[PDB]
DNA sequence: CGTGTCAGACAAG
RNA sequence: CUUGUCUGACACG
């Protein structure tokens, strides 16, 4: 049972630049053939993996010369030159050498971009859900970067880190930005007992937290 | 033109078995050995095993012996996989990848079947409009089992400026939201309609 | 020890 | 395309 470690866990790169993702193995992957069966696989968001390199350096049908593979024995490197935006996603190294075929941990290639500020949008509960004894306050934070943002919720002036759902989408292929969604699911009785609701976002792109609020 | 089509989604209860399909088209289904992989949502991949479609000789990952069973119907160009004694630890996405050489690594992959192991029952979603306090609207899909849901705007149009956030799980229920940013010239005059279609229970459509 | 199927590679005529 | 092979897998004897 051979394990595959990938040195770069996350790798932020700007378009044009090249990225070096290394994948050291637990044991020797050199089969008796003298051949090393080390692969590299790319899994773009919302899609199943695709083969890129298939010996240690052999490129599969579809990949340009930008992708090259090096390293033999136990240390292996994947070189992605002239990085593009359609190169988002995690990269796995796979060994088809010994008894159980095993992948690595993965590596999330992040496209390095200018700093962006979120577009915080808040929405009060729907009149339809309010009749159903429910009241969900949804907060939207879209088109920002880096992915380092913190969302807070207050109720009538008190931090409420209770019953909060946060949803993170992948990095946009075009925008190269992230978007978050927090929602505060309360009850109708619990909701109408308070007047002021807020969701805050603290980001590198703002010296002060982005505050949105309403009072019904 | 080698394509690989798997069966659709599956919610089975803890304790039972399930069989998955992998249809192959564009090549000799009996030539290339089939491979199966498992990837829990948000995690890495894991090789399961491969079956020699010419002799039906199977080779498994010893940690998968007793869980998986690779068979096929060589005439229908369909490859199967069986998972017995399902547990929450098995709820993941299972791909079927064709073998490139020596039944060692893979070249082509299927879209992936999403297996859900849970005793919870199928609950239809509840769509709620998101009116403001350019402008941004929203569509809230709350309380549903099992995944998946399809949320689209204007019957597929308005693909730009739309963010479909992945669903979150809470108390055996799902909740999915999607925001849409449009020119200010539209919402008071032009309408944005949300389209939710949960293939397991219902399909709802409501304007803003 | 051997035999068959299957593919992916090769050097040379 | 033909010849001489190399290689991994599975089945079988």
């Amino acid at each position: 049972d051979v394990l595959m470690t990938q040195t770069p866990l996350s790798l932020p790169v700007s378009l044009g630049d090249q990225a070096s993702i290394s994948c050291r193995s637990s044991q020797s992957i050199v089969h008796s053939n003298g051949n090393t069966y080390l692969e590299w696989y790319l899994q773009k968001p919302g899609q199943s993996p695709k083969l890129l390199i298939y010996k240690v350096s052999n490129r599969f049908s579809g990949v340009p010369d930008r992708f090259s593979g090096s390293g033999s024995g136990t240390d292996f490197t994947l070189k992605i030159s002239r990085v593009e935006a359609e190169d988002l996603g995690v990269y796995y190294c796979f060994q088809g050498s010994h008894v159980p075929y095993t992948f690595g941990g993965g590596t999330k290639l992040e496209i390095k971009r200018a700093d962006a500020a979120p577009t915080v949008s808040i929405f009060p509960p729907s009149s339809e859900q309010l009749t159903s004894g429910g009241a969900s306050v949804v907060c939207f934070l879209n088109n920002f970067y880096p992915k380092d943002i913190n969302v807070k919720w207050k109720i009538d002036g008190s931090e409420v880190q209770n019953g909060v759902l946060n949803s993170w989408t992948d990095q946009d292929s075009k925008d190269s930005t992230y978007s978050m969604s927090s929602t505060l699911t309360l009850t109708k009785d619990e909701y109408e007992r308070h007047n002021s609701y807020t969701c805050e976002a603290t980001h590198k792109t703002s010296t002060s937290p982005i505050v949105k609020s309403f009072n019904r | 033109e080698v394509q690989l089509q798997q069966s659709g989604p599956e919610l089975v209860k803890p304790g039972a078995s399930v069989k998955m399909s992998c249809k192959a088209s564009g090549y000799t289904f009996t030539s290339y050995v089939m491979h199966w992989v498992k990837q829990k949502p948000g995690q890495g991949l894991e090789w399961i095993g491969f079956i020699n479609l010419y002799n039906d000789g199977t080779k498994y990952n010893e940690k998968f012996k007793g869980k998986a069973t690779l068979t096929s119907d060589k005439s229908s160009s369909t490859a199967y996989m069986e998972l017995s004694s399902l547990t929450s630890k098995d709820s993941a996405v299972y791909y079927c990848a064709r073998d490139y050489y020596g039944s060692r690594w893979f070249d082509y992959w299927g879209q992936g079947t999403t297996l859900t192991v849970s005793s919870a029952k199928t609950t239809a979603p509840s769509v709620y409009p998101l009116a403001p306090v350019s402008v941004t609207l929203g569509c809230l899909v709350k309380g549903y089992f099992p995944e998946p849901v399809t949320l689209t705007w204007n019957s597929g149009s308005l693909s730009s400026g739309v963010h479909t956030f992945p669903a979150v799980l809470q108390s055996d229920l799902y909740t999915l939201s999607s925001s849409v940013t449009v020119t200010s010239s539209t919402w008071p005059s032009q309408s944005i309609t949300c389209n939710v279609a949960h293939p397991a229970s219902s399909t709802k459509v409501d304007k803003k």
